[PDB]
């Protein structure tokens, strides 16, 4: 049933109790690693798309 | 994966020049798309985790 709380809601409770304000800081530290990787893959895929267009 | 917006205009000299300006611009709208599902196998439950789960089921009775 939808009444049962999802893992993300339980983790939300845990986070609140164990770190109210340090969660944002951890989001920022992990973001620095995720956005750089995803932007690298976005630019590589975008180059691939331009290349495939040129070959087309 | 951060999304790729559609090719604005065919043509590399002009349209793709402003498509790198747009997609890679300092100020942009990085929407997200998911990767296609990779066929994850089920993780084997450790035996101690099964002596934790089984002790609750015995507490039913």
């Amino acid at each position: 049933l939808s009444s049962i709380p999802t893992a993300l809601t339980r983790w939300t409770e845990e986070c609140k109790v164990l770190d109210a304000e340090s969660m944002h800081d951890c989001v920022s530290v992990v973001k620095v690693s995720i956005v750089n990787h995803l932007e690298f893959l976005r630019d590589e895929e975008l180059e691939e798309r331009r290349e495939k267009r040129r070959k087309q | 994966r951060i999304a790729l917006p559609a090719p604005r205009g065919s043509g590399t000299a002009s349209d793709d020049e402003f498509e790198n300006l747009r997609i890679k611009g300092p100020n942009a709208v990085q929407l997200v798309k998911t990767t296609p599902l990779k066929p994850s196998p089920l993780p084997v439950i450790p035996d101690t985790i099964k002596e934790v789960i089984y002790d609750m089921l015995n507490a039913l009775a």
